[PDB]
């Protein structure tokens, strides 16, 4: 339908029946939607670097398709089942090279047989975007179980969520542990834990998640915040609370770095250095996915129901919300960029 | 825990890991395809990544059309 | 048809035929009626098996007498096919990390197979649901390797397909013919009260029969009803009967001219009642109904039992003023126990015939609400689910004259219902969670997300069920979670 403008603000978030809509950051409303193919599913997406292109994780965390916004259409697609008698899923596993020419994706593959199913070891498959929608795996190399988000860093390299975080060449397929999770040794305190299916693409450029940590049934819980610079390839990690509630997702204002925000029943705003909690803000329902504009002057609630709650990050009141098109977003990440 | 009530407390579904029902989702239907999309609670909540991939079909919008949701074992009848 | 053909028929060309009605998966496990039952239903949703319900049915019986458990293999996990959600399981963590944590862990105790079958078993899952590895107690261990080396050996050897205990019950398996007649039944409904009564059961075609249950509650409410029932593996009794205005499940082992098990409402699981019966030609003295009298005082007690004949005496203290009434399997009586009577259990007796003990008891010391704990959901309001009550009970316990514990029984009490925590204060749990009538019975609120609350949150709530005794003021308190629905609802948790 309606190109986008240059040098505007956009946000993508995906909605149930099967939609990709575009929002203008600026007025807050809905410029534009898209009907995707096939099934939603989880329908997680991330921009590509040409800001004109979505990739969807979509069709029951089965394929990968490539949007083109200023248009609607479907200029890529890639199936994550091209190994005979095998079908394979993607736990939320995928990300665009820093050039936009490949895609990558480790798949979870089941070999179905007539009287029984045999679990493969998983695998990440590159295609080439320019294969259309018809692609096919142009290299493949083995992968650990267990594996969930993956951000390819600017030099190429490739950090991959799994037990441990890696740093992978897509190449060679050789990884290292970038950042040890599960094999932190770190005396005093319990191994972490991670959950989380949201790759925010914020205005830090950086890859980041919450974590919880036990620190020595007597142990303390606290919150956590892990980050990989995407530039550098510098890696963070730093507890920023005492567990008191939950929180699904957190970003640091790109406005004020030294405030994390997290949200799920409640919205919280909490001072990293201090490691104490500035204020907390009650919604009208629970929220999974916070997103920053460019500046933070805007924090935006997704996820869940079918609306954006927007927020002034610094009085932590909702100031509108955005009704989008159709039903629920479930587990979508909502995704900003300029056109 | 009971019997016919899920362990596995991300938050949950029956009860939270804090052993309540605040830390869950609210409503629950807020957090209901978020957990029936990638088939986090298959035992209560229909997973929708593998076995009943169109059980919202006419409640695409949970807060308003949470009655439209089945119930799945084929029963007699 | 027969269950051979229909096996060959509807399984075969997914299923490799092995020789003589075998095929394979289907002839290297056991399993329960329901467990037979939930697999061919996967079969059909995930498989796209096309089965009427008929067929279904033979298939099921067909595989359950092939293919069943020995009573004893059933040992300790039959509340999962007598349908008690609110059982508190207790296995080792090893099998509920792994295996209990999404439905229950007597899911998988009520089946036998080799170690192939658990393996097999095992990919199914991360198969199927390639999210399990990722979900709490999964996303913190390998998985997988733990599953297939840990636990696949660990469930073939505690639950492997041959055992001497099968071996020897295909031989001593007794047949249908010996559950036609009388049978002498006495049951509890719990927040409801006692029942007993006269069940009859004749033959039909093959394994079924007809059923007729003649009796009634304590409280004077009627429990006749008419209805079906089938006999797999010559124990696994399952009926129907239409009692008033619903149909009840049976779900009972008949062993030795003796039926255990429980009655409860097809549509509502948490509605049902304790099942004890014994068949005619053989003396026993059920129940006694109350098991308790408060000394110096008056009481209607009734004996349930089989054969009774003789003359009642219910032990020292205890005076039976008036016969009310004594046929062979009910024998009611009014009974005084002196102030003086001193505290503790009598064994009653019906001529030589001995059995079920009395409470005497003076004053009511504790008191304990049950279920200590248990789950009540929303439901209804439009919904495709119904709302799942909580049901309590008082149980009064004293000390006898040698000043040990003495378990009254459950005495008549008053109901309410507060805030379990702050928490539930602040969100005004109290006033959407439901309402607690003065029997007992906790009805939850309707499901949904509700405008009036918090977010609009759902009518859940963390709820401290209390009891006062009617005899003396003593206090008890239970814990209740009201919560959601849950649409997957196999025969089996
Ligand atoms: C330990 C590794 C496990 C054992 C042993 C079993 N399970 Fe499960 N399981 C799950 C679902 C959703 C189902 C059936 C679908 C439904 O309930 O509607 C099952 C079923 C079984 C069965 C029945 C098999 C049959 O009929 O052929 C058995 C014997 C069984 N499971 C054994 C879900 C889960 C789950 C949550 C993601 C876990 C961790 C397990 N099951 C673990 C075990
Ligand atoms: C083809 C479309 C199928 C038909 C028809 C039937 N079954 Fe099946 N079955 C099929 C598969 C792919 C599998 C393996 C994965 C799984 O769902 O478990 C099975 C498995 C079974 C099992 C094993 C169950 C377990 O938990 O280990 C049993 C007991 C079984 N199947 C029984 C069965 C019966 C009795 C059928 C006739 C009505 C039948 N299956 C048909 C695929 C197919
Ligand atoms: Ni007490």
């Amino acid at each position: 339908g309606p190109a986008l403008k240059a040098g505007h603000e956009y946000m993508i978030v995906t909605n149930y029946p099967n939609n990709l809509h575009v929002v203008d950051v600026a007025s807050d409303t809905v410029y534009k939607s898209c009907v995707m193919p096939d099934k939603f599913g989880p329908g997680t997406a991330m921009m590509a670097p040409d800001n004109r292109t979505a990739y969807v994780l979509n069709n029951h965390y089965g394929d990968i398709y490539g949007i083109d916004l200023d248009t609607c259409k479907n200029t890529f697609h890639a199936n994550l089942s091209s190994v005979p008698g095998e079908v394979g899923r993607s736990m939320y596993s995928f990300a665009i090279s820093p050039d936009g020419k490949e895609v990558y994706a480790t798949v979870n593959p089941t070999q179905r047989l007539n009287d029984h199913y045999v679990v493969k070891p998983p695998r990440l498959e590159v295609f080439s975007t320019a294969d259309g929608l018809e692609a096919k795996p142009v290299r493949t190399f083995p992968m650990p179980r267990q594996v969930y988000l993956m951000r390819a860093a600017d030099d190429g390299s490739l950090y991959v969520a799994g037990p441990d975080i890696y740093k992978m060449d897509v190449k060679t397929g050789k990884y290292t542990v970038a950042l040890p999770l599960r094999n932190w040794n770190r005396k005093g305190y319990s191994a972490p834990d991670v959950l989380y299916f949201w790759p925010h693409q914020s205005p830090r450029h950086e890859f980041s998640m919450l974590y919880t940590i036990a620190r020595f049934a007597t142990a303390d819980l606290l919150y956590g915040y892990l980050s990989v610079d995407l530039k550098t390839g510098k890696t963070h990690t730093q507890e920023f609370a005492d567990l008191t509630e939950l929180y699904f997702t957190g970003l640091r204002s790109p406005k004020d770095p030294n405030q994390i925000y997290g949200v799920l029943n409640r919205l919280a705003k909490y001072d990293l250095k201090q490691r104490k909690l500035i204020k907390a803000a009650n919604l009208d329902h629970t929220y999974y996915c916070v997103a920053f504009d460019k500046k933070g002057d805007k924090l935006y609630l997704g996820g869940t129901f079918n609306d954006l709650a927007v927020f002034n990050p610094d009085t932590l009141e909702k100031v509108k919300n955005i009704k989008l098109p159709g039903g629920d977003m479930s587990t979508t990440t909502p995704q900003v960029f300029i056109r | 825990a009971v019997a016919g009530c899920t362990a596995t407390t991300d938050p949950g579904w029956e009860v939270d890991a804090f052993g309540g029902v605040s830390s869950l989702c609210q409503p629950m239907e807020a957090d209901l395809y978020g957990c029936s999309d990638p088939c986090w609670w298959p035992a209560q909540v229909p997973d929708m990544m593998s076995t009943y991939q169109d059980w919202n079909a006419q409640a695409s919008n949970s807060a308003e059309d949470w009655r439209n949701l089945g119930t799945v074992f084929p029963k007699d009848k | 048809e027969q269950g051979p053909s229909l096996l060959q028929n509807k399984c075969m060309g997914c299923h490799i035929p092995e020789g003589n009605d075998t095929y394979s998966r289907i002839s290297h496990q056991r399993k329960t009626p329901e467990g037979w039952l939930m697999s061919i239903a996967r079969m059909q949703v995930m498989h796209g098996l096309q089965i009427s319900d008929d067929d279904r049915r033979t298939l099921v019986k067909y595989l359950a007498d092939k293919q069943g458990l020995a009573p004893s293999e059933t040992d300790g996990v039959r509340y999962a096919m007598e349908r008690r959600l609110n059982t508190v399981e207790q296995f080792d963590t090893q099998l509920s990390e792994t295996c209990g944590r999404c439905h229950s862990g007597a899911r998988v105790a009520l089946q036998r197979r080799p170690a192939k079958e658990w393996e097999h078993l095992v990919n199914f899952h991360l198969g199927q649901w390639p999210s399990l590895e990722y979900q709490a107690q999964a996303r913190d261990r390998d998985w997988l390797p733990i599953a297939l080396q840990q636990v696949v050996p660990d469930l073939a050897k505690r639950y492997p397909l041959e055992s001497a205990a099968w071996a020897e019950w295909q031989k001593a398996r007794p047949k249908a013919d010996a559950l036609p007649g009388q049978w002498a039944f006495s049951g509890h409904m719990l927040a409801k009260g006692d029942v007993r009564g006269v069940m009859s059961v004749t033959p039909d075609q093959g394994d079924t029969f007809k059923v007729e249950v003649k009796g009634a509650y304590a409280d004077g409410t009627p429990f006749n009803g008419s209805g079906s029932a089938i006999l797999y593996n010559g124990y696994e009794w399952r009926g129907n009967v239409k009692v008033g205005d619903a149909n009840l499940r049976q779900v009972f082992a008949a062993l030795d001219g003796e039926m255990k098990g429980r009655m409860f409402e097809a549509e509502h699981d948490e509605r049902g009642l304790d099942f004890t019966a014994v068949k005619e030609g053989k003396a026993r003295l059920l129940a006694v109904q109350p098991a308790f009298i408060k000394a110096g005082g008056e009481s209607e007690i009734t004996l349930v039992g089989s054969g009774l004949a003789g003359k009642p005496d219910l032990g020292a203290g205890v005076e039976v003023t008036e016969v009310l009434e004594q046929t062979p399997t009910l024998v009611r009586l009014k009974a005084r126990a002196a102030a003086d009577a001193k505290p503790g259990q009598r064994e009653v007796a019906v001529g030589t015939l001995k059995g079920v003990n009395l409470a005497v008891y003076d004053k009511v010391e504790e008191v304990k609400v049950v279920p200590a704990f248990s789950i009540a959901r929303i439901g209804e309001n439009g919904a495709s689910v119904p709302k799942v009550q909580g049901r309590f009970e008082a149980e009064a316990w004293g000390k006898d004259a040698n000043g040990q514990p003495l378990r009254i029984g459950y005495l008549p009490a008053s109901w309410k219902v507060e805030p379990f925590n702050e928490r539930a204060v602040e969100d005004e749990d109290v006033k959407f969670a439901g309402k607690m009538q003065a029997d007992g019975v906790f009805v939850p609120g309707g499901a949904g997300p509700n405008p009036e609350r918090k977010m609009m949150t759902n009518n859940a709530g963390n709820l401290k069920v209390i009891a006062t005794l009617a005899d003396g003021g003593q206090t008890g308190e239970g814990h209740m979670i009201v919560t959601v629905q849950r649409w997957n609802n196999p025969p089996l948790p």
